[PDB]
């Protein structure tokens, strides 16, 4: 739960190129697939269980 | 990534007959009708 970003699954490590103003990540199915942690500045990827 | 976004329960199953066996049947029919 990162500021209302509730979900269920594992959080693997992703290293895709983003923009400083771009923190969210969506997909074709309009689901939150890639996220940026709010405290620390790395990138996580939601993968289901 | 349109093929790999199938996390939402949408699976594609392979056919029982593979391409090599289908081609072998095709060659068998061709041989039977030529010789
Ligand atoms: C969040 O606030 C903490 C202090 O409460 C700071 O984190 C420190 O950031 C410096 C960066 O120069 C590190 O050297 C320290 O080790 C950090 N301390 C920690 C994590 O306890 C900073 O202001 C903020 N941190 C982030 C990651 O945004």
């Amino acid at each position: 739960n990162f500021n209302g970003l509730k979900g269920t699954g594992v959080l693997t490590e992703s290293n895709k190129k983003f923009l400083p103003f771009q923190q969210f990540g969506r997909d074709i199915a309009d689901t939150t697939d890639a996220v940026r942690d709010p405290q620390t500045l790395e990138i996580l990827d939601i993968t289901p269980c | 990534l349109i093929c790999a976004q199938k996390f939402k329960g949408l699976t594609v199953l392979p056919p029982l007959l593979t391409d090599e066996m289908i081609a072998q049947y095709t060659s068998a029919l061709l041989a039977g009708t030529i010789t």
